[PDB]
RNA sequence: AAUAAAAUAUUACUUUGGAUAGUUUAGUUUCCUGGGCGAUGAAGAACGCAAUGAAUUGCGAUAAGUGAUAGGAACAAUAAAAUGUGAAUAUCCAAAAUUUGAAUGCUUGAAAGUAUACUAAGGUAUAUAUGAUAUUCAAUAUCCA
RNA sequence: GGGAACGGGCUUGAUUGGAACGGCGGGGAAAGAAGACCCUGUUGAGCUUGACUCUAAUUUAUCAUGUGACACUCAUUUCGUUAAAUGUUA
RNA sequence: UGAAACUGUCCUUAGUGCAGAUCUUGGUGGUAGUAGCAAAUACUAAGAAGAGGAAAAAAACAUCUUAGAACUGAAGAGGAGAAAGGUUCCUAAACAACAUUACUUGGAUUAGGGUGAAUCGAUCCUAAAUUACAGAUGGAAAUCCUUAAGAAA
RNA sequence: GAUUCACGCAGUGUUAACGUGCAAAUUACUUGUCAUAUUUGAGUAUAGGGGCGAAAGACUCAUCGAACUAUCUAGUAGCUGG
RNA sequence: UGGAAGUAUAAAUCGAAAAGGUGAUAGUAUUCAUCAAAGUCUAAAUAUUACAGGAAAACUGAUAGCAAAGAAGUACUGUGAA
RNA sequence: AGAUUUGAGUAUCGUAAGAGGACUCCCUUAACUUAAGCAUAUCAAUAAGGGAAGGAAGAAAAAAUAACAAUGAUUUCUUAAGUAAUGGCGAAUGAAAAAGAAAAAGACCAAGUUGAUA
């Protein structure tokens, strides 16, 4: 009964959206998000994470203040 | 190994491909020190004179019969030349102590 | 659009307050007219007064902020909106007075001793 | 959920706005290659995860 | 590029499964999960030795 | 090898006391000049059962030494101990059974 | 013995498929110049804004854009309105700059909220650590009437 | 028959009309799986033990300067309170 | 056939010649019009709508109404909620794809519409537990403490 | 912490069905059990030489005689294949 | 650490100076040579595969070249890291 | 009462935080691997974890080399050199002076002295 009967009883959610980074990555037991290492001041990066610093780092968002000062 | 060679002795053991120094700078180094020579021939002309250096003998028995440029006048060569040592660092002439 | 900024300049700060509300009213009235199947020309219309209240805005923010840049520019304190641009490095950075400071010893030294010019004949 | 917060309803409601085609005149504009929204999806075929 | 065709976990999924041993890219969903890998006779993967700059 | 129980039994997870409708601290009243020099009278109020130990817990009522107010006690209850009956903690306590003596 | 339906073989035409050829607003590497972020609120995230938009782009309640300075006649998928009394377009400039986030009055789960002071609403300020100055204090800690 | 010693193909014979429907379980040493039994790797892992070499925990000795000649408290340890009559006189 | 680039010779250079690697990626056959589209008792007649029951019985025909015949049998195949989903809700137009035949039907396509609280809940209180300033600990990341250590609360 | 039936639950047998399944463990009948060492939701606590275990090396998201994921890593291979 | 009877760092104990350190075989003695520790700053010559702006190329030419020549870290998978 | 010392609350003007970390300065006692096994060794200032910086940083002005017909802050390049040395002296690891160049630049605190002392 450890297939397809077991997973019945799936609708407790362990993750919600974070409110720093966005993802479904926040735990609510836990406190914290797995993803972007909320209430950490720090954003949680990891250097085995390579293509997790290119996916959310600067120059992948918008950049609303950097593109004006770094241009003048 | 097979057959008559010399023992190999190669330290490639480590990662050698992260010490790899390429030249590709060196044509750029040449023209960037170049051009740094002449503005600093202008801003202080005339005389960018890389300043006079003593005539020293190399160390050791090895080069002692040779000369080469030291590095600054003692204070018995300027005092026996007759120069000041507060104004010979300003006429172009290295001062050591 | 169609407010004529030489004109918006004519007005007093009165006037361009009362502007600004009929303005507002204006497009409050087309926005109602948009969604009860407005004409072609009710919408293009809309499009106008929507600048114009920009227009009339930056004119009277662009005033306000240069009376005010007057009132503090000979003050002590200053309020940080009216400082020079700068990053947070250059308020942090020396001033080139602080920089070229020099002790009384060393200021007298290059003084009597500065670097002469001379050339060597060959 | 009936009960729900209050931010949780208005990213529900982004996503109902998003799950839309796209329109007959932006299709008719030059040099234009966009004809059917790939970022579409069906409440029964792909769960939003959210 | 040093890392071209090397920016995969994967690995091989071994034996008994009838296919071959090279490795195979991990998780699921796409059609690249369970895919050739690194391997130079795979798509997408680094060729024979990479021609480097030096 | 794994832990043992006895190891587990040390980070307390599942192993902590289950103490959740026990009374209280069961102990005498903080040593004060009163009853170091003289005596307090204690009212037993009621006799309660204590969760999780044999025996019971005697709710004493000692009126107050220096304020206004009450001085709500929790006894391990002597055998004998009635209700209303009155105890005495001090230096110059009776020898009788309930008392609390030096 | 016999038939060529199926089978097989070659060529032409067609089909399924997308190899080959031609091509490139995309990459890779080397070099040159910088390496110019943030409490004056950054990077990141969310939401919102186009006459008809879902994405993307640009922007922030002045919204696919405002002023100023250059610039000189377009845009278009369709219809409008404006326009040499200045359309597109460009910018280290000016104004403006939603909610968050180091996030910083307190709380924050997907949370809706809420206190005080100054200037009914609206807007400001109030985290922690820390330097300097001022002011109000505490400890007979040292003297001391 | 011989052959890698159990052929659908090779040699010699028996023999053959092309396309197949329903069944069937003899064969295709039928399919599923780089044998899990056995052995070999100078390949591992779980577990055991005076296998070798170590290690946490525990234990013993020395060092780390409180005073007065055992006594004291003054660092130190373990506590209790609303730091709520401690000590000596009266 | 194809419509815009290419070839011959000498040197130089190489990411330089495939039938195999249970090779990688993509495409495609035989099997094969085969195995199957057989749990959940069940449908029938007349009429309507529609291109869509024709016909030498091609013996079967989706939706809606009516009549017959039936099933779940009130611990239900009934009427509502929590979590989960997220617009699947309602209506109209429309049926290319999807629901192992078909569909005029649909939880599917397109476009609109729809969720109204002083009294229901959240908000408020605390439970198991959880996390701050200062403090204690650690080389560090950080850990501990939750009223004890504090001129705090 | 008596005996039974029912709502539920399990899984004794058929070594039944199915075994390119309804199902990566289900179906039917038979059987057992069906409230105090009972059943069950939500909240919460315990994390990988760790947890939890009425003890089967069982369970820890179809993964357990040491989870999953990423990096060292294109680990090494006297062995197999090309 | 190449530094070998101890090259450098740190900890426990100990601990200098009418100065002294070094001369890489430990020890003591006398000479010799050369420096004068236990505080601080300092341009230039040097590095760079972040990122930004340029220029080149005996590099690739849509299974190649970055994972990405289109709304590419997108579609999609997972509770999550990924 | 007054003169000090130490410690607090408040106000004012400022400061730190986060992003990035290719290059720069450090902390921490990985293992796969090699030794044809393996345990010191090797891999190896290597991976991962952690801290701090700038357009460069680090270093920098001799308690330094040398034994000479002597040199002279630091850095970087060439050579020395796979050398001296280390190493189950096995596998392996491994500098520096001299010499040639790019560039060059030296300055302060403390202590001492001056006290109708500032």
């Amino acid at each position: 009964t450890k297939g397809t009967s077991c997973r019945g009883t799936r609708h407790n959610k362990t993750h919600i959206l974070c409110k720093r980074c966005g993802k479904r990555s926040w735990h609510l037991q836990k406190q914290r998000c797995a993803s972007c290492g909320y209430p950490d001041a720090k954003m949680r990066q990891y250097a085995w994470g390579y293509k997790a610093l290119r996916r959310r780092t600067q120059g992948t968002g918008r950049m609303r203040h950097l593109k004006i000062a770094l241009k003048r | 190994m097979k057959h008559n060679q010399a023992v190999s002795n190669i330290h490639f053991c480590k990662d050698w491909r992260s010490k790899v120094h390429t030249w590709f700078k060196q044509p750029f180094r040449k023209i960037r020190r170049h051009q740094t020579r002449v503005e600093k021939a202008k801003a202080v002309f005339p005389a960018t004179i890389k300043s006079l250096k003593p005539s020293v003998h190399c160390m050791n028995q090895r080069f002692n019969y040779k000369l080469r440029l030291g590095r600054g006048f003692t204070l018995k060569e300027l005092r026996a030349a007759k120069i000041d040592k507060n104004l010979a660092r300003t006429i172009g002439i290295a001062v050591d102590p | 659009a169609s407010l004529k900024i030489s004109a918006i300049k004519a007005m007093s700060k009165n006037d361009m307050n009362a502007k600004l509300i009929e303005l507002k009213g204006e497009l409050a009235n087309l926005r109602t007219a948009k969604v009860t199947g407005g004409a072609p020309s009710k919408i293009s219309r809309l499009r106008v007064v929507k600048k114009d209240i920009a227009r009339l805005l930056t004119v009277m923010n662009t005033q306000r902020m240069e009376a005010l840049r007057k009132y503090y520019k000979q003050a002590k304190y200053v309020p940080k909106e009216l400082r020079p641009k700068t990053t947070r490095k250059e308020r942090r950075q020396l001033t080139k007075a602080q920089l070229n400071l020099k002790t009384v010893k060393a200021a007298k030294k290059a003084q009597h001793f500065p670097a002469r010019k001379f050339f060597v004949l060959a | 959920t009936g009960h729900k917060g209050f931010s949780y309803k208005l990213k529900l409601g982004k996503k109902i706005h998003q799950n839309r085609g796209v329109p007959q005149w932006f299709r008719m504009k030059t040099g234009n290659t966009i004809n059917y929204n790939f970022k579409r999806r069906h409440w029964n075929r792909r769960k939003m995860g959210m | 590029s040093t890392e071209a065709g090397k920016q995969h976990s994967a690995i091989s999924w071994g034996t008994g499964r009838a296919v071959a041993r090279i490795p195979r890219i991990s998780g699921s969903g796409s059609g690249r999960n369970g895919q050739g890998a690194f391997g130079n006779m795979t798509r997408k993967g680094h060729m024979f030795s990479p021609l480097k700059n030096f | 090898g794994r832990r043992t129980l006895s190891q587990r039994k040390g980070r307390g997870s599942i192993f902590k006391s289950r103490s959740h409708h026990k009374l209280g601290v069961a102990q005498h009243r903080a040593i004060d000049f009163f009853e170091r020099h003289s005596t307090v009278r204690g009212l037993v109020k009621s006799i309660e059962h204590d969760p999780g130990r044999g025996a019971p817990l005697a709710r004493v009522v000692f009126r107050n030494p220096r304020q206004y107010g009450l001085d709500k006690e929790l006894f391990i209850c002597a055998e004998g101990l009635y209700s209303g009956q009155y105890i005495y903690c001090g230096s110059k306590a009776s020898l009788h059974i309930g008392n609390v003596l030096p």
